[PDB]
């Protein structure tokens, strides 16, 4: 998922 | 817009002395999480195991806040980890200097949150006897601040499950269990607690 | 004309703040391409394969434009890659820090185009089981920005065929196919796409 | 609070010239102590043994003193070890550059006291013959200043016992004894003493 | 047990 | 009169910005020569051979000229290679970063001539099959500028014979031939030539 | 009196420029001496031998002289080797970059003398055939300036005998002889002499 | 061809 | 002989 | 053995 993708995690910190 | 970002970074970084780190007066919470990609080496002759993982670290600084309406609606930016203070979270039983496998760039958001996710290769102390069995073997390594107590850096996790969704599909090893547990240590001599996150991985050779 | 170049580089690098990187407002396209030189190590006990290749990166910045007529008709120059911003394109499944085998020098053109082609040795995750067969084995490694989404760095290739024209003639391995292909990942939680270039190499021991 | 600390660190580091080192007029005492984590390699073919330990160093500089009442009652702080003078304590029979396994951060206290505790991997000269016996084998390596005599840097320990409480529980080796002993040397020619701390570890393969 | 943990040692130097 | 020397380096390096490299308006000739010391590793499992050699590079800049009697009859000086521009001559098929074995100091003469002779250990691509036979085996590696075409850097040798006078007398290998040959290559798409020096070594195991 | 030392170093290093090296007019003598600690690796497959030693270097600069009466009777001080010029003395047949094992600190005395004693691990070219015999084997490695002739850096020794008083008592090898000999060479083309110190060690596996 | 040659590629970015 | 010794080569660039 | 000990050697150069 998103939180496993570093770029996605950093871009969506409210989720990750 | 590019003008606005340049101005934002100027206002945040060149205007101020760098954040000197947390104190007992102004403590800080660091959230830690691991994503295990692979177990890349198992050495039974020296009792060393090598891991490759992504280590997600998140903290928040009031000194990194800004109002987006004041900077062309910019809500976050990316910057070299050298431009900011980062926490001294360390593996306590490594046997070799940790190797960094990714760019060291952090993401800063307007509420002052910082997220930093370095990919790393770690060699650490582990007797792998039994890895070639059905039961497998358990390795553990603790992560914590090198110089700050729990009254200055509180360590937390978001989940106690290590993220295995990117674990290498053709790995030589099968992960039976992988957890990350907050532990608090108290010493008789002293009132302040010391905090670590215990990374515990149970695994075996794949058959 | 040596004076003119000094003046140009002075005007481009000393006058303005550093490019702060791309944003959603002013995105950037990076074109990536590989020239595979050899498969230099295959380790079946650790599931690690080592490649040597040239990695070509190209992008364009408005902040690096100039009028040649104001600078003695200079249309391009070479400069240390440290003098400029470069994109954070990373191998997602490396097992060791990438080693650089060549000078790191960029070519800048008056239209703001930048090209940078470092030689590299990469260790990455791959189970090579089947390498000594007629069928061979396929290895894959994804490249992408470590911190930028596709709304900020768009990654593309010029071709999906890896350049094999310089592949070592007496290599231990035969390349059966080698492709470099743009792939897109979407997450329901979030509007922005994530882009990677998948380097896929199928090979076998030469008989 | 954050202001006071920033101000303190400025006054100590930016306002003053760096400590030019000890002299016989203004001498220094360094306290040395070891915490042994594991014996991580034993090579009978080259007579080299590798240790992983924490090396605690403590000294005091008048130039690092302050009055807490003039700085919001701050009594100590942590800072990069690069910000301060550190002593040239060296292992005399290492065979490879020492590898640092931890952040290099010092604790500075308002009396001018500094404590600095890097984790390290050391390769040093040792014939391991007999390690596979009940009697075991003894290794030794001396630590001392590279250029300062005992009249300029006095070396001492707080205890003659190496701290073994963190020695890896599943280590390949059993520690029979581990001591750290101050030794004083006088040479016929010269009145000034030369001081080392002798790290002596007796160990055997665990069965 | 403080003195074997570097962060603790640094906070309790009169003991460690 | 160190004084005349003191004054010369002042005028050459700091008064002007650094030489920005050659262009098609101000091209440059670099002369290359190798002195082969030993073949220090031959690896048939990965097709890698390691050489140790001295690489002599010579070029000339008008911007480095001076008058000897305006400078105490000084005809040359030595300076850190970091203080001056050096060419980006590179092995095109290395497999590991080149290692430098000597100080990096260049010699500059009053006619603007510069000579720079780094000792190096190079790992490069070579199938050594046949090395243990009477015929031996041939290895080759090309050297050339990473970014400059032949219209900007002309590469030449003074001789096509590799200097073997310092080849290690008790080497594991006998050199059957060693040549260094300028080669010019044109690609149909493009009028500018590309130049390399081809280092070709034929050798066998010594009996 | 710590004040006087600060001022001394300021006058020598910050107010005055760094020594730019010797010239033909103001030449320099460097005295060399070796202390052999151990032969730490012998590799018969690649003809490589590794030594660990202390290299004592001594020279004198007019530009580093001072009057102790003008500086609180300070007669000498220690400072980072980075603060001063050091000679470019190099092993001519190393096979790997030299590794430095000790702090790099020099001792400067008021007559302008500098003594600098780095501990080092050196890999160099040597066929060890005969090491397991009664006669043993002889290895040699030359040390000299990389870029300065004997008219600019004169090299000398204080003794032709290598210091063996610290040779490891339980070494795998016994030293039969170890000498350090100054050699002077002239070439027909040129008047200036070239000087090296030849480190010649005869040794065998211990009986 | 040209594009496998780093120096040539950089001079001919329009093709490579 | 001179041109094979780097210090000598560098000292006599007109010959070496 | 002063001259074999680097710190001592540096302190007694008239001997070492």
């Amino acid at each position: 998922g998103c939180c496993s993708h570093p770029a996605c995690a950093g871009n969506n910190q409210h989720i990750c | 817009s590019q003008a606005n970002l340049m101005r934002l970074k100027s206002d945040l970084f060149n205007r101020s002395p760098m954040y000197p780190g947390p104190t007992k007066d102004d403590p800080l919470t660091v959230t830690l999480g691991f994503t295990l990609q692979d177990i890349v080496k198992v050495d039974s002759s020296t009792n060393e195991v090598d891991l490759v993982y992504y280590e997600q670290q998140r903290w928040k600084l009031n000194s990194l806040m800004w109002d987006p309406n004041e900077y062309g609606n910019i809500t976050d930016f990316r910057t070299s980890a050298a431009d900011i203070w980062t926490p001294d979270i360390t593996a306590y039983s490594s046997t070799r200097p940790v190797q960094v496998l990714s760019p060291q760039i952090a993401v800063v958001t307007h509420d002052g949150s910082v997220m930093f996710i370095p990919a790393q290769r770690l060699s650490f102390m582990c007797d792998p006897t039994g890895v070639d069995s059905e039961e497998g073997v358990t390795c553990a390594v603790k992560f914590g601040s090198w110089v700050y107590s729990g009254f200055e850096i509180d360590l937390k996790t978001d989940t106690d499950q290590v993220d295995l969704s990117s674990y290498y599909a053709s790995s030589k090893y099968e992960i039976l269990s992988a957890t990350q547990t907050r532990q608090v240590q108290h010493y008789s001599c002293c009132p302040e607690p010391y905090i670590d996150v215990n990374l515990v991985v149970k695994f075996r050779e794949r058959r």
